[PDB]
């Protein structure tokens, strides 16, 4: 195995002399090669907030990470790093990380109060915002890093066992571990495609943290994985709430192309930000693409059934099952976030009220279909999943219209049982 | 002392209101580089959404009648290159009023002699002092610093001599010739890069001004041969050609020549300014009007396919000159022709480089239009300035070629009389310089506006650019068109045949202070540039008698 | 690494066109292919309660799982599943699980309140008894499943990892994890170069992991039986950091003792059911290790701890074990069973109603077997070894019997040491 330098949302060179160093919601950092040196150009999307600047690269940095306060650079061959803050008040600092024979820096990370540097031999060296060292730790080799505030999330991959991930928090008292090298369910891969595989042996396109406190990962299998309930190890699980193949197929009309990929940028509570790249290569080049937004969809479909019923269109009855799965995951995560962290924007209550109303409404469409096919028993289990008290009243009217008097009395027993538990 | 990002944010908050909090900038029209620096500053002030007021001023005596009479709540005055030599704070009194003052100008002076008060002892004159000169007369830390405060009969007597020791180092200084060491293109473009705004129009704009100084000095832009190279590669728009895009303004590099405006047109009127290049060799007419007929009429020059042959398949012939002058290289060795240069295109509408482009801007500034005549002469040059400033859009196309066809007769006009004053043989090497007085010829009207005069000297400094292994001194000319013998006399610079080792700036402005200090008998320095003054007819003959003895070089 | 569809106790085709889909304690499900389709016949051991039935298959359902309430069928290629309840109250339902290119269903499971469908990519899709879909969970690829009416037990394995085990429960509100992906050190099958022409190559091609059978015990303990012929039982499953695997049975020693010290390979053990003391099996005689058409009568085989020497048994001579040697094996067997039965009753309570008589008889035999080793230590004058054996007694009546063995062996110092243990236990009981 060869330890290649990894960067968040980076693209390889290909047949050109320029590429993207890093890419996130703040902006993008790229490099332009000239006759004797390298040239780093940093461009942002929000031109009105920060000042755009550029400088010549004499040392030849190949690693970069961008956060809301500065830019960190790192050299894998000589171990020389440099942190450049956007404000002129803070001064620049340069320090050389010691490296052994054959040791290369594979991934870097930066937070405004701590600096995280990972190597191929598993050396964990942590610095503060001024360069003062605190501790030297020996762990598994880190191949990927992402951070929002305090948290350190490292992906580990050894020579023999490999494929694991760790989750930690750099608190004021001591470093606390929530997960200790749990196995990663990401699928490994079994010319544009050939060149990308060598530079990126694991196929990790991009990785970032969500705005609501949950870690997200996007592997080579093009499935958006959502880590829910990370504060409790008893109920911590991965949730694939979005499937790439289903979203492209429904919007286009019922076909499936090859040259239209989905590169992830950010996720801010409703849609996944992306760049529509059209061409042979899977990596973008220089034009300025407009950012697009894709609506989140659960990957639950059949392929033979969609062709018989015919941009490909989905009917009413089939979409009620997908709407039930999507609303159930989002309502549970939003409830636990507000009861533990509170409000963040100030409009979470209107989102929660609209989501809970659509959840009970979508369940009634499946409830009406069960009564039409005379399945009284399947209709009984659907009534217990209702949350609001007004949804139970609406279930009685669907049952009386379908001429089922025994189903009507069963709804009333659920109502009396919830009122007794509420008074205890 | 002024960090470049700091003054921008500081001048931002001082006038950013939606009222008459008007900041106003001033610019001379007598310089091409003075224009192009200002144009890029205005447009970023548009997209930073501030109100403004732009006024040109052509005359140095005019500055009082344009500022010191009309002011209400202007806190932020701005100025481009006016007061490196004469102190404006002595020229214009400003009493200290309201340490954290109430109205602060900047300055964007580009000249070599500075003024010590304007950097040290700064209270309203916030000058541009950043990493421009790190050695701003570095010996000055005790001369004026002990001039500010100035048994003791033997002690103060020594202390007066130390002041007199300080007096000499302020006497040899403030007695130097002037140039521009660094163009104003260099400063503000570096400032915007500290802010970081990516537009190739800027990169098209900043290179224009430094291209203008290619005919006034040599090694100033020889420092900028890297700084042209890195930016066009760092601001690479594309790796492919990505053809048939009418937009996107692609930037490249291609070789080019002293033989100029070729890609626009006329390998015909190249014949004149090929003989300009042979005027750089050993002649002006004689051998060349045989010698040109080995290298030129080899192809008869057509009417219809000459839109194609000296546009396109002259690339077979530019190659052929490229394979002619490679065998004129180890044998002729005249390296005034092959040059690296720079070019741009518009997607369509022909390829236009920046060599010829500065040429159109000079001529279009020229033509394109008691004491009662000078007012109606001074209102012209401001007005015809104005139709050149809007030349930087795509919206001017059929006025762009107007200067082009104007330019290729003005040289034919200026060469028509240069060949006359040679054959008259009225250049006289008296002892120091050579003196020529164009008393009267034809077409005297094109010598009121001084921008033609430096070009006439630029042709005339090169007739004497043979070996001349003694007396490398430029000339002083004379001409008159109007009443009372105004006589806009001027001086030139000596030139080097591409071998500056000796420090040759100017000696005349030192003498120009002398003759102006003598009798004040109708002498004038009201024109802006110190290399041009005026004289009376009965004063030019005692002018030179004061100059043939006052050896100040 | 290409996967294979796994079922509980499934047998391959071999040299025939017919095989068994699944097999358990309820019954067996077999299929007969007659040149165009499959004929699934489901037979049971209890002819009195349920009625034997059969039907024609037109989709080729190869994956099956049988529980006390119904029969589940699944298709690894098209993803079509079907659940068939035995009672006439609930009606049949058909649903097609969407599957991508490459992805196939490897193992299915069925409980009366939850439906578990596992794929080759590790997608965990769970359904209820009425068909309402739940949240989709993405985990490691599942290769083996077993359940007994309430919990989900998954075994994970890939090409860059190794065998693991997970224990979870599908509750009414959310999924709760007892064990989450802990490593399982079960040995892999070692296929050599001479196995390519052997007749048992067909069994390993249908099941590369070598998992013959796996099921939960009668008292709730997880069990697994791999290719290494060692029955592994999971002890202390209520504590995640204290969970241990204890081997209580091995077939490799029992065949050699019953055959009179021979070296034949025509005798095997196929696990069907285990209710705390006897593993039900079928004695298959022949070259093949998998059963075929008509099943022989079931025999009874009591569990024995695999602690023996091979050279010592030949010198002391169905092979017979002496009294003195069997006391060590009886002590190891009774100690494991008494600890598990005590923790089951104090946390889950009674299940049948006769657990107290089993516990009283097991504790009496535990103290009695320790006295045989205690008598042997006194005969060889090892007073110090006899002191450590006295501390392992549970009942108070066993301490009185230890005094009489010590007085007969003429050791007065050993007598007083037993009385100090008695006074120490009475003081701790009053606190």
């Amino acid at each position: 195995f060869r330890y290649m330098p990894f960067s968040p949302a980076g693209t390889p060179f290909g047949f050109t002399d320029r590429r993207y160093l890093t890419m996130n919601e703040v902006g993008y950092v790229s490099t332009v090669k000239n006759s004797e040196q390298y040239s780093i150009t940093v461009s942002f999307f929000d031109v009105g907030r920060f000042r755009e600047y550029h400088f010549e690269d004499l040392f030849g940095y190949d690693l970069c990470f961008l956060n809301e306060k500065g830019t960190l650079f790192g050299q894998s061959k000589t171990g020389q790093i440099q942190y450049r803050p956007h404000d002129s008040i803070h001064s620049n600092w340069t320090k050389i990380i010691p490296l052994q024979a054959g040791e290369r820096i594979t991934s870097v990370a930066a937070t405004p109060v701590r600096v995280i540097v990972g190597t191929s031999l598993g050396y964990f060296r942590s610095f503060n915002q001024f360069g003062v060292p605190f501790a030297v730790e020996k762990t598994s080799p880190i191949v990927a890093l992402t951070a929002q505030n305090y948290r350190v999330f490292s992906v580990h991959y050894s020579q023999f066992h490999g494929l694991s991930y760790s989750l930690s928090e750099l608190g004021t008292s001591s470093k606390r571990y929530y997960k200790r090298e749990c196995p990663l369910p990401m699928s490994l891969p079994n010319d544009a495609n050939l060149d990308y595989y060598n530079f990126n042996p694991m196929g990790i396109k991009s990785l970032f943290f969500s705005s609501y406190g949950d870690p997200c990962i996007f592997g080579s299998d093009n499935t958006l994985l959502l880590l829910s309930k990370w504060r409790s190890p008893e109920e911590s699980k991965w949730l694939p709430i979005l499937d790439s193949n289903m979203e492209i197929w429904k919007m286009s009309g019922g076909k499936e192309t090859t040259d239209i990929h989905v590169w992830p940028l950010a996720l801010a509570y409703d849609t996944l930000n992306c760049i529509l790249v059209k061409g042979k290569h899977i990596w973008p080049e220089f034009p300025l693409p407009l950012p697009s937004e894709m609506e989140i969809r659960m990957p639950v479909f059949v392929k033979s059934k969609l062709l018989e019923e015919n941009e490909i269109q989905i009917p009413v009855s089939m979409a009620a099952e997908e709407e039930y799965l999507r609303s159930k995951v989002l309502s549970e995560l939003l409830t636990d976030t507000l009861e533990n962290d509170g409000e963040m924007y100030g409009n979470e209550n209107e989102v929660l009220a609209a989501l809970n109303g659509a959840y009970d409404k979508a369940l009634l469409r499946l409830f009406a279909s069960a009564c039409s096919d005379q399945n009284v028993e399947k209709a009984l289990s659907l009534a217990h999943e209702l949350k609001q008290d007004r949804a139970l009243t609406a279930a009685v009217k669907i049952s009386e219209r379908a001429e089922l008097p025994s189903l009507v009395k069963k709804i009333n027993n659920i109502r009396e049982a919830r009122y007794e538990q509420q008074l205890k | 002392i002024s960090q470049f990002s700091e003054a921008y944010n500081k001048i931002l908050r001082n006038s950013s209101s939606h009222s008459s909090c008007q900041l106003v900038i001033f610019v001379s029209c007598l310089n091409i580089d003075a224009l192009c620096a200002t144009k890029m500053l205005s447009l970023l002030f548009k997209k930073q959404l501030v109100q403004s007021q732009i006024v040109p001023i052509f005359g140095y005596s005019e500055l009082r009648r344009h500022y010191s009479q009309l002011d209400d709540n202007i806190n932020s005055l701005l100025l481009v290159g006016f007061g490196g030599v004469i102190d404006l704070e002595a020229f214009l009194e400003i009493d200290p009023q309201e340490q954290s003052f109430r109205r602060d100008i900047y300055v964007l002076d580009a000249h070599r002699p500075w003024n010590l008060d304007n950097i040290f002892g700064s209270q309203i004159i916030q000058c541009f002092d950043d990493g421009t000169v790190d050695d701003t007369l570095g010996e000055q830390k005790e001369a004026y610093y002990k001039l500010l405060e100035l048994n003791d009969l033997s002690k103060r007597k020594q202390r007066k001599k130390q002041i007199h020791e300080y007096e000499g180092v302020l006497e040899e200084y403030y007695s130097q010739g002037t140039t521009v060491v660094n163009s104003i293109s260099a400063q503000i473009y570096s400032l915007l890069s500290a802010i970081g705004e990516t537009n190739l129009s800027n990169l098209w704009l900043n290179i224009l001004g430094t291209t203008s100084l290619d005919i006034a000095y040599a090694q100033v832009y020889n420092r900028l041969y890297p700084l042209l190279q890195d930016e066009v590669k760092r601001l690479t728009p594309s790796s492919r050609n990505s053809v048939k895009t009418p937009d996107t303004l692609t930037l490249n590099i291609q070789p080019d020549y002293y033989l100029f405006l070729l890609r626009h047109s006329s390998l015909y009127d190249s014949f004149y300014y090929s003989n300009y290049v042979n005027a750089k060799l050993s002649l002006w007419n004689e051998n060349g009007k045989k010698r040109l007929h080995k290298m030129f009429a080899r192809m008869g020059i057509p009417l219809s396919t000459a839109q194609e042959t000296w546009l396109y398949m002259d690339h077979s012939i530019k190659r052929e000159l490229g394979i002619i002058f490679d065998k004129n290289l180890d044998r002729y060795g005249l390296q005034d022709i092959i040059r690296d240069g720079f070019v741009r295109t518009l997607g369509y509408r022909g390829s236009i480089s920046a060599s010829e482009f500065v040429e159109a801007l000079t001529a279009l500034l020229e033509v394109g239009n008691s004491a009662q005549k000078l007012t109606n002469l001074r209102k012209r040059w401001v007005s015809n300035f104005w139709l050149s400033w809007d030349a930087l859009d795509d919206r001017k196309v059929e006025l762009l070629n107007r200067g082009i066809q104007l330019a290729q007769d003005l040289q034919r006009a200026i060469f028509n009389t240069g060949v006359a004053i040679l054959e008259k043989k009225l250049i006289k090497h008296l002892r120091i310089y050579r003196l020529c007085v164009l008393q009267d010829g034809p077409d005297l009207d094109l010598y009121r506006n001084p921008l033609t005069l430096l070009r006439l000297g630029n042709w005339l400094i090169e007739c004497c650019a043979e070996s001349e292994d003694k007396q490398l001194l430029p000339m002083v000319l004379a001409s008159i068109d109007e009443n009372t013998d105004t006589y806009l006399v001027a001086g030139l610079t000596p030139r080097y045949p591409r071998g500056t080792k000796k420090p040759i700036l100017n000696n005349f402005s030192m003498a120009f202070q002398q003759i102006t200090a003598e009798t004040d008998a109708k002498v004038r320095i009201d024109n802006f540039e110190s290399s041009i003054i005026e004289i009376r007819r009965e004063d030019l003959s005692p002018f030179l008698e004061k100059l043939t003895l006052s050896g100040l070089l």
